[PDB]
RNA sequence: UUCAUAAUAACUUUUCGAAUCGCAUGGCCUUGUGCUGGCGAUGGUUCAUUCAAAUUUCUGCCCUAUCAACUUUCGAUGGUAGGAUAGUGGCCUACCAUGGUUUCAACGGGUAACGGGGAAUAAGGGUUCGAUUCCGGAGAGGGAGCCUGAGAAACGGCUACCA
RNA sequence: UAUCUGGUUGAUCCUGCCAGUAGUCAUAUGCUUGUCUCAAAGAUUAAGCCAUGCAUGUCUAAGUAUAAGCAAUUUAUACAGUGAAACUGCGAAUGGCUCAUUAAAUCAGUUAUCGUUUAUUUGAUAGUUCCUUUACUACAUGGAUAUCUGUGGUAAUUCUAGAG
């Protein structure tokens, strides 16, 4: 007695991304939150897309279970989504990886240390190499 | 502030721009272009939030850099490219054109215009002048200055832009008896059949405006734009048709036409 | 830098801090509707004044003033949509005769109560505070929730929780448990 | 360690104002002039280091200086600026004879030859040829633009001087 | 309007009027590397437009008369002319005149006073507060000086004095 | 949200305050303290002083490339891919903080700029640069300078001296 009820409200086709967006209902009776990933599949079958080509968030359900509401997107192509969609849902999604950081701490006080220094640091390897030696 | 400001804060927007003093601290500032920076309407908030194309500035900075947007026929690609009073948005993609038009209550609401009428255009007149080497140009409210108009086009007036090149196809001679759209302060978005015209020599023309209902106001000179002679609008007006109903009515109406 | 979100104060203390006939009508009214905290009244009091000051108002200018004419319709549908002043007085100046009273009927307990399930409205608060209640498929954990005319048919147990027909939670089934074990 | 400026024709240490285009300084910020300390031109004692042009070549050889040669680094890269240290003779087609560094990565090798400025490309002369021609055009519609100014103009002056004399002949 | 614009005369230690980049590289055949053509990007004179910037009219600022005359040799009020300004202007300079404000509170003193949109308070009338979410103004220890730049008397920009 | 109550006297009426009362986007402080939503916050005394860290840097197909950098596999004889550094241009005069100075000063409403400057943004705009056009580069005029390579100076500073 699970059944999972996706329904769509508010679409509109937007050619302008390559997409058509929509507002997502979930009706999920004595169930939690319904994990994106499957909501995902079932829009992409459902508009006959794949699952890469659909995003899917914003998922808030409302004050006592039984329905939810999110926000979601079917894309024409998979390349739509790899080309228009911010890369923190591709890595939500496992299409994209998360690109690796050093702390913006870390980020800022090298480049501190960078416009400390007048053009290249090949000029100041051997230079001070040969000053702490003479 | 020594020097031109660049940040515009979110209160200070005019409230005819829709914008949420919510979800957000400032509001995008439009940049220099052919309109006031209060009256105009600066393409983020006509596509993020008027017409609900894009969710975030990032992917409306993307639709304005694939040069989609066209603005009288020209791309015009900065996201806050302040796109002014009645202008022309099209879009290939869907192929749709918009024509923005303050809607009764005096916000740019969208207008549908069909392509074919969506080429030309309509500019008010702000100056004439004889520019050098004796040649005559004349200016508009968008700043397109036209040479070698037509020699009898005074101030005040209505000229008819191809948008195409940029020539003046036809225009309306200011007078009574008139149906004129307003642009301005508490009558904004109005539209009248002028009935008078009064002077006060030396400063802030007047003129008294009916509407179709048989309802006079009066406004000032520079917040008044010619629409077409009485009974034939040259452009399209939006939905509405800016009668100004009073709230009762809406009321009423919405009571009336109740279905849900 | 960042806009106000604007906040209210939603009650008035009463000027006279221990004059008796008023507390014995407070505790009262708490009596027979359950009222937690003397606030309540106090709020309930609130709003009260707040109608009553904005009929004094319209009723002020002459009658079929355009504000007076439309202030006074919409507050009025407002009224008899949320259900306290009846559908016969609808007449902008009945609506100076309140008596905080009536506005507490249309409490979400109250009413609970009047159409039954409850069996000692307190009981009722206590149920709104266990989740058993739903207006129409939504629950609400809310003992005021001024409920409203039109929706009051369907003040109703939810699918979930116990009373509506769902699992029988969290002691009865650990009886049940120890039962079938030991 | 404080250097010395050229022109200060003294023998000390002076505290001076400088700014872009004067040595002993280099303007970080555009047009930001800076008090720094110089050192005289007038040679003592003093000075730590000299730092000498050798101008004529000497009897004894010194072993590091003038038997080697450190190589030429960089070769000319305007076009007239080849063909001048080249001696080309001019409408030699100086293209082919740019210095090639053929550079080894250690298995495979590259190319890499400067980008010649100022080159005379069939690109130059289409740009020429583009402003050229969208000037004349341009310079020409004007031209039909005040003529038919002028015509309309003739036609209304006409059209009025019509008028008036039907008002006249009228009254 | 001595405005726009035009015209005549001359002047200029002669300003600008493309020796700049991308893509695509079509057509003519003068069949050569020949002549030619697009969509662009940057610059570029002038005038508009916009973002502004300055100055500016009227009217409106709390307490104090144990502050009633104040301002003008050093600019105070006005004139002329010039300088300087981007531009009006004692803005400054030279020569003139003697004016300017004030019991309708000038000038002076205090403000634990940035002004304002406002907040608290509430029969009506008011009283108090407004450092601060918005708008202006001022400042970057205090004062002065200045380069760059359309824009600063900048301060995470300089120069000097003082602490 | 038009309200009063206690105290002078042996007692009564009054003028009067004092006190009681109710708020406070007014703070301080005490005692307490379970949940949701929201959120002020070194302003008052010191516009007093600050260690340390960060808070403005930016490159597109399109201004400059021989990084003796990667790329080098499938576009590569002038280079053409990517891309440090540096030159160039642009912004750094916005933002943010604070309220010391300031009393027709700032500011508000309303005016004027026929009295001015205005990068940018958008519209437009320029045949003449010839100077006796029968001896001129226009199929493209010159020299520098960074980065860099190398020798360095100071105890240290976003210090920079010299040569190519
Ligand atoms: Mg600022
Ligand atoms: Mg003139
Ligand atoms: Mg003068
Ligand atoms: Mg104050
Ligand atoms: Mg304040
Ligand atoms: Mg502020
Ligand atoms: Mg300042
Ligand atoms: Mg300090
Ligand atoms: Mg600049
Ligand atoms: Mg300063
Ligand atoms: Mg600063
Ligand atoms: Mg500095
Ligand atoms: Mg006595
Ligand atoms: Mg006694
Ligand atoms: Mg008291
Ligand atoms: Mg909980
Ligand atoms: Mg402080
Ligand atoms: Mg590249
Ligand atoms: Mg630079
Ligand atoms: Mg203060
Ligand atoms: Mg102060
Ligand atoms: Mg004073």
């Amino acid at each position: 007695s699970d059944a999972i009820t996706i329904r769509t409200r508010k679409v509109i086709s937007n050619p302008l991304l390559a997409r058509k967006q929509f507002v997502v209902d979930v009706l999920h009776p004595n169930r939690a939150n319904v994990s994106k990933d499957e909501l995902r599949e079932k829009l992409a079958e459902a508009y006959k897309a794949e699952k890469d080509a659909v995003s899917v968030f914003g998922f808030r359900t409302q004050y006592g279970g039984g329905k939810s509401t999110g926000f979601g997107l079917v894309y024409n192509s998979v390349a739509d989504a790899k080309k228009f969609e911010p890369a923190y849902r591709l890595v939500r999604y496992g299409l994209a990886e998360k690109v690796e950081k050093a702390s913006r701490q870390q980020r800022k006080q090298r480049k501190n240390r960078g416009k400390k220094i007048f053009g290249t640091g090949k000029s100041i390897a051997k230079k001070a190499a040969r000053r702490n030696a003479d | 502030a020594r020097g031109p400001k660049k940040h515009l804060k979110r209160l200070a927007a005019p409230h005819h721009w829709m914008l949420d003093k919510l979800s957000g601290c400032y509001a995008p500032r439009p940049s220099a272009g052919p309109h006031k920076l209060r009256e105009s309407l600066p393409l983020i908030v006509f596509l993020r939030n008027r017409l609900k194309y894009a969710l975030n500035g990032r992917e409306v900075k993307a639709i304005l850099m694939q040069r989609h947007v066209k603005v009288d026929g020209k791309v015009r690609t900065d996201t806050t490219f302040p796109a002014g009073f009645m202008d022309v948005i099209t879009l290939e993609a869907t192929n749709e054109n918009f024509r923005l038009v303050y809607d009764v209550k005096g916000r740019f609401a969208v207008h549908r215009i069909t392509d074919e009428e969506a080429s030309y255009k309509l500019a008010k007149v702000k100056k004439v002048q004889l520019g050098k080497k004796g040649i005559p140009y004349v200016v508009t409210h968008d700043g397109r200055t036209i040479r070698y108009p037509d020699p009898n086009i005074k101030v005040n007036d209505t000229v008819k832009v191809d948008l195409a090149t940029g020539t003046i196809t036809d225009f309306i001679k200011f007078d009574t008896g008139k149906l004129v759209y307003v642009t301005g302060g508490r009558n904004l978005g109005r539209v009248g059949t002028i009935v008078h015209r009064e002077r006060h020599e030396g400063g802030f023309d007047l003129v008294h405006i009916k509407d179709s209902l048989e309802n006079t106001f009066v406004t000032r000179l520079n917040n008044v734009f010619v629409i077409g002679e009485p009974g034939r609008p040259w452009i399209s007006l939006p939905k509405g048709k800016g009668i100004k109903l009073t709230i009762s009515e809406e009321r009423d109406r919405r009571r009336a036409q109740h279905g849900l | 830098p960042r806009a106000p979100r604007t906040y209210s104060k939603t009650y008035s203390t009463p000027k006279r801090p221990y004059e008796s006939a008023r507390l014995d009508a407070e505790l009262k009214l708490a009596g027979e509707y359950g009222l937690k905290n003397k606030r309540e009244i106090y709020r309930i009091s609130f709003q009260l004044s707040k109608i009553r000051r904005a009929a004094r108002d319209l009723l002020t200018r002459d009658e079929k003033d355009p504000k007076r004419l439309f202030e006074g319709n919409a507050l009025i549908r407002r009224l008899v949509r949320i259900g306290v002043l009846s559908e016969d007085k609808k007449k902008l100046d009945y609506v100076l005769a309140l008596k905080v009273e009536d506005f507490l009927e249309r409490r979400l307990q109250t009413q609970v109560y009047k159409l039954g399930l409850a069996k000692s409205v307190h009981h009722a608060r206590v149920l709104i505070s266990q989740r058993h209640i739903a207006v129409g498929k939504q629950i609400v954990n809310i003992p005021s929730f001024m409920v409203r005319l039109e929706s009051e048919k369907h003040i109703d147990f939810a699918r979930t929780s116990p009373f509506g027909g769902a699992r029988p939670g969290r002691v009865a089934r650990k009886r049940a448990a120890a039962a079938g074990g030991e | 360690g404080f250097p010395m400026k050229q022109g200060v024709l003294l023998p000390t240490r002076v505290k001076l104002l400088l700014a872009k285009g004067h040595s002993c300084y280099r303007p970080r910020r555009n047009g930001e002039r800076k008090r720094k300390s110089v050192r005289g031109a007038i040679v003592g004692p003093d000075l730590a280091v000299l730092a000498l042009i050798i101008t004529k070549k000497g009897e004894q050889e010194i072993e590091g200086i003038t038997n080697d040669t450190v190589p030429k680094r960089l070769g000319p890269k305007r076009a007239n600026n080849i063909r001048k240290f080249f001696g080309l003779t001019k409408e030699d087609d100086v293209r082919d004879y740019v210095i090639r560094r053929e550079v080894t990565k250690g298995d495979k090798s590259y190319t890499k030859a400067p980008k010649i400025q100022r080159l005379v490309t069939p690109q130059r002369l289409q740009r020429k040829r583009q402003q050229k021609s969208l000037k004349i055009k341009n310079a020409q519609a004007q031209r039909e633009a005040a003529a038919e100014y002028a015509q309309l103009l003739a036609k209304r002056l006409s059209e009025r001087k019509a008028e008036k004399a039907e008002v006249r002949k009228r009254r």
